[PDB]
């Protein structure tokens, strides 16, 4: 319809409804109403403004646990704006909660921001704003990665977010690629978890594919490639497999491959090119 | 007696907190929420009504300063700015925090929140909003304060008070 | 001198403990 | 044991902070560049320290119960990780093009 | 369209700017279009405040249709009649829409509703042509009638009334504002009411000052002529608190202000307004009109 | 009771509670409901004429709790501590 | 063993800490009012930043390694279940969202043909 008067009519309606529901709460009916609002927000492929204003007003007062499930799904649908007005009003309290709340809440807000990034790329398909947003979320990422004694639970969300990022050029035809900080690079690459190794191999393969699809970025990418090729062909994370290799053959990489490291085949066959043959 | 963060030595894995305000019952309930759970490090809680702090030769290190402010009364404000003159500037480097209570009820907020926002931004100190009356909000603020204490006390390797200040800094 | 317990003494203690003017207003009015 | 090493670490950070305070006893862009530089150098220092220490740990493991339980658990759970990852990848690939077509049609 | 710039303007609305000084209202006689009898009925009465979103498709011509529709709704809910009247002369500017009254008469008026907006242009600056902006509602009568009328208006014009609240800061500011006003006939001593916060009902301090003493103290703490400033209000409150503490050594500052009454008007936190003097009446509305906007925005 | 908490200024709390108890007493105070003081005293900061009314469903108890709540000073003024003593309910004060 | 050396080093750094404490204590602490607080705190912060930057610029046995490794494998095995359960939960969540997306796509399809045929009919009629 794209009608101006109905926009204001629904704006005032939903804004005053949100105010009265919030003041009356201090709960199940409020949660159900917000769930219906979120379901409607999934449609129309665009965010509302009454919810945005309500969240702006209530975020500083927000404890972080009243309706966390409801709040964190609205930040996903936030209209595109320059990364110079939202940070003073919105992302400051977001960081306030993030630096002090639970690690699971950190994974939660990471999911919310990656969904926001997905929505913004979908709407756009300017670049300085998303670049600054990526830098800010990366700073939060490295700070929290230090914060939680290097817990891999948050590292999984970091890496999943970065996989969602790594496809900008091939998913939205945007010639912009941002590189993750070296702290996360070194923490994850030489980590003690095998699935971490898997998804790092996947992410550098995707980065190489994006790079070859289209100055300092290339130098850092080459430095990282040298770093992992020095780290790879051993790895402590594979000692498990080695023990199995002792329980059960000069070429043992096939057993690792049958164990389910298909991302490793992709990385070592189509990215490094030092030994293209398996 | 101007309080100094670098007077004495702390105990073996010991942390201390200070709460300064007017409402004694709210402070007691907040300390109860503080000590509902205890981490690996032992925790000491101090409550006071004004500054300078009463003299005590047996005072351990006070690694964190928290001022509770009620927007319901200007008296709590006048208390805060009068007490603020009995602490060195070194505490202001991330060892001080402001917690505002009752901010959600805009009708009950006597002084406008813009005033306390300006006060906090003037001294470049973290500002937190919570409602002590609500048990859930109080508990959430409880782990929040416990963990910010853990950060500022140096228990976790990697950051310091000025680091968290650069983290919690407001744009304007 | 409340004997500043040596670190060693305090340390063992903690380890072990993991099991427990009323005339001026009547003169103005 | 663990309490001893954590006390040692905490005393180390306290000593470093006191050294910084006693050294400091003698605009905004300068300060901003300051936290940038200190973050970079600290991140590099922790990268090097962790790398060396648990590389020594990896070598000690190479030099060498519930270990079988741990290894079978990690194998099965990581296989489940990759299955979920592939499922998410294909689902997101579908979501991208369906949402793009939806936006164009809108 | 209007939504985008409206988003921008409420994005710029942050609690960072200093509170602007306010011009003290002057002795202004009732306007020519203002009927003395109508305001005399309005004045010397108790009113409950309500904030309103702008009316959708409101016409001042079909008043009889509105009256009969309200009568039909009332009889559906169930010797009474509903009367609509148009009141001239109480708009702050030409931009502010015309004001009107609704009355319930038992065939003796029992329930009165007033819709108005004075000096309220920010809402009028962010609105389209279809809407009518009278965000101020004053109710006087039974609460059941008010609820019924609110239900009818919600169903009809797609809007709500929100019970407007006044904090201690705003109430102290307005107290200073009317104590700045000059009254020829001091017919009501100024009076403040407080309430100690306690779950059981506790002492409620009422503090009264003779109008001559209040005016003298005000002029002592009056610096900018014809204008009121935050420093003036703060020093006024500080002087009152110091006087109270000198009397009783009790910090009144740790108490919630709940009601402020002076010679011209009286206000309560819950949303009660009493008006006595017409000479500043219009200006009164303007001030409280800003609060409706501050609740809408 | 939770010895980890170390209350400071405890001397102030113990002094104010002792003074309040000595002024009021353990016995239930008489149920008085209305008070009013008419004062006319010099400003010292033409005497200011003040007029206060205290309304409470239970007086002498909120007044008893003012000092523990910290609202008023530890020793209350004689104008409030002699309501049962002076057997007076309405007061007039001059400079 | 190594524990005794660690304890000795802890005592040494405790001595260094005491030395620093008694070295720093011979300074007038501070005094600030509202007006000049900001510049003073900025100067103190920049001094501390430079000091710690300079300080950071200046900067066992097999049994303990084995014990720590066993601990970290136990921790990983005992915390992977949460991330797995999240993985399933998001898998079915994405499946449900995808099904809803096809539902919406299908509905808007016939919406589009209906709108187009109505537009064509109105264009032909006029």
């Amino acid at each position: 319809v794209r009608d101006e008067p109905v926009l204001l009519r629904f704006y005032y309606w939903l804004s005053q409804t949100l105010q009265e529901e919030c003041i009356w709460y201090k709960g199940k009916e409020f949660t159900n109403f917000l769930d219906t609002i979120i379901r409607a927000e999934c449609f129309l492929q665009e965010g509302f403004y009454s919810c945005e204003a309500f969240l702006y007003k209530s975020l500083p007062l927000w404890d972080g646990l009243c309706c966390r499930s409801q709040f964190l799904q609205l930040v996903s649908w936030i209209p595109f704006s320059s990364f110079s007005e939202v940070k003073p009003l919105l992302f400051d309290h977001l960081a306030q909660l993030f630096f002090t709340s639970t690690i699971y809440f950190k994974c939660s807000v990471l999911q919310s921001l990656k969904e926001l990034l997905q929505n913004w790329l979908l709407w756009l398909s300017s670049m300085n704003s998303v670049s600054k947003l990526i830098h800010y979320v990366g700073w939060l990422s490295t700070t929290a990665m230090r914060l939680e004694s290097n817990n891999t639970f948050l590292l999984h969300f970091i890496l999943d977010f970065y996989e969602k990022v790594c496809d900008i050029y091939i998913n939205y035809n945007l010639p912009l690629v941002v590189l993750f900080p070296p702290g996360i690079f070194y923490s994850a690459l030489l980590s003690l978890d095998t699935s971490i190794l898997n998804q790092l191999c996947f992410i550098m393969h995707r980065y190489r594919k994006n790079l070859t699809a289209a100055s300092k970025t290339y130098q850092e990418f080459n430095h990282y490639l040298t770093s992992m090729v020095g780290c790879l062909w051993h790895h402590p994370s594979f000692l498990s497999y080695a023990v199995s290799f002792l329980l059960q053959w000069s070429w043992y990489l096939d057993y690792l491959f049958s164990q389910g490291l298909q991302g490793l085949k992709l990385f070592i066959r189509s990215s490094v090119h030092h030994s293209s043959i398996p | 007696s101007v309080l100094r963060p670098l007077d004495k030595l702390p105990g073996l894995n010991t942390a201390t907190i200070l709460l300064v305000g007017t409402e004694d019952a709210l402070l007691q309930q907040l300390a109860d929420s503080m000590l509902k759970e205890d981490c690996a490090s032992e925790l000491k809680v101090h409550l006071a009504k004004s500054l300078p702090l009463p003299s005590s030769v047996n005072r351990p290190r006070i690694d964190l300063i928290v001022f509770v402010v009620n927007l319901h009364s200007k008296y709590s404000l006048q208390n805060t700015e009068e007490s603020l003159r009995h602490v060195d500037a070194s505490f202001f480097l991330g060892k001080v925090c402001f917690l505002a209570t009752g901010a959600g009820r805009e009708s009950h907020c006597s002084i406008h929140r813009h005033t306390v926002v300006k006060l906090a931004h003037t001294y470049q100190s973290p500002l937190l909003y919570c409602d002590l009356e609500v048990e859930g909000f109080r508990a959430t603020m409880a782990q929040r304060l416990v963990r910010v204490l853990q950060i500022c006390a140096g228990h976790v390797p990697g950051v310091s008070a000025l680091n968290l200040l650069s983290l919690l800094r407001s744009s304007e | 001198r409340q004997a500043k317990k040596s670190f060693s003494t305090l340390f063992l203690e903690t380890v072990k403990r993991k099991s427990e003017d009323t005339k001026l207003i009547e003169d103005e009015f | 044991d663990r309490m001893t090493l954590l006390l040692r670490a905490q005393t180390k950070q306290q000593l470093l902070e006191y050294k910084s305070m006693v050294d400091a006893s003698e605009i905004e862009a300068k300060i901003e560049d300051l936290e940038n530089e200190i973050e970079e150098v600290k991140v590099a220092f922790e990268i090097k320290k962790l790398a060396l220490d648990r590389m020594r740990l990896s070598t000690a493991l190479k030099k060498n119960s519930v270990l079988m339980d741990n290894m079978k658990h990690l194998l099965e759970l990581n296989k489940l990780i990759m299955k979920s990852q592939q499922e998410s990848w294909d689902l997101e690939e579908k979501l991208l093009d369906i949402r793009k077509k939806r936006l164009q049609l809108k | 369209p209007l939504q985008k710039r409206l988003e921008s303007v409420r994005k710029q609305s942050s609690f960072i700017l200093t509170p602007p000084r306010r011009k003290i209202p002057q002795c202004s006689q009732l306007q020519e279009d203002v009927d003395p009898q109508k305001v005399a009925f309005l004045l010397h009465k108790q009113w409950t405040l309500y904030s309103l979103t702008p009316l959708y498709k409101f016409s001042y011509s079909n008043l009889k249709e509105y009256s009969r529709l309200l009568n039909a709704f009332i009889v559906a809910e169930k010797n009474i009649k509903v009367i609509f009247s148009t009141l001239l002369g109480m708009k702050g500017t030409q931009r502010d829409p015309e004001a009107f009254l609704v009355q319930i008469v038992s065939k003796k008026v029992l329930w009165t509703g007033w819709f108005c907006c004075v000096f309220g242009d920010s809402l009028l600056e962010t609105v389209s042509e279809d809407f009518t902006c009278l965000p101020l509602f004053l109710a006087n009568g039974a609460e059941s009638n008010t609820a019924i009328i609110g239900t009818w208006f919600q169903k009809t014009f797609d809007c709500y009334f929100s019970p407007l609240a006044i904090n201690a800061f705003n109430l102290s500011w307005m107290a200073a504002m009317w104590t700045a006003c000059k009254m020829d006939h001091y017919v009501a001593t100024t009076e403040f009411l407080w309430s100690v916060p306690c779950s059981p009902q506790s002492l409620d301090i009422s503090f009264a000052i003779h109008p001559e003493d209040a005016k003298a103290l005000w002029d002592s703490v009056h610096k900018t002529p014809g204008e009121v400033t935050q420093e003036e209000v703060d020093l006024f409150m500080d002087c009152l608190y110091s006087h109270f503490h000198r009397h009783f050594k009790i910090h009144l500052s740790a108490t919630r202000l709940v009601r402020v009454s002076t010679s011209v008007a009286s206000a309560h936190t819950d949303g009660k307004i009493k008006i006595l003097c017409h000479k500043y009446l219009i200006g009164v509305l303007a001030y409280l009109t800003e609060l409706a906007i501050f609740q809408i925005e | 009771m939770d010895s980890r908490i170390i209350h400071e200024n405890i001397v102030e709390k113990e002094r104010v509670q002792r003074i309040t108890q000595e002024t009021f007493g353990d016995y239930p105070q008489p149920q008085l409901e209305f008070a009013q003081y008419k004062l006319e005293t010099k400003f010292k900061s033409e005497p200011l004429r003040c007029l206060i009314k205290f309304s409470s469903p239970h007086l002498l108890e909120a007044l008893k709790s003012l000092a523990p709540a910290g609202i008023a000073d530890a020793p209350l003024s004689p104008l409030l501590t002699c309501i049962p003593n002076k057997r007076m309910n309405y007061f007039k004060i001059r400079d | 063993n190594t524990e005794e050396e660690l304890i000795r080093e802890c005592e040494e750094m405790w001595k260094d800490m005491e030395e620093c404490q008694n070295k720093l204590s011979l300074i007038g602490t501070e005094t600030l009012t509202d007006s000049n607080a900001q510049l003073s705190l900025l100067i103190m912060q920049v001094k501390c930043l430079t000091a710690e930057l300079s300080q950071w610029q200046k900067k066992l046995t097999e049994d303990v390694l084995i014990t720590l490794g066993k601990e970290e494998f136990q921790k990983l095995r005992q915390d992977l279940e949460m991330v797995l359960s999240t993985k399933e939960s998001k898998n079915e969540k994405l499946k449900e969202d995808l099904e809803r997306e096809q539902r919406w796509l299908d509905e808007q399809q016939q919406i589009m043909e209906s709108l187009n045929v109505l537009h064509s009919e109105l264009k032909n009629k006029v």
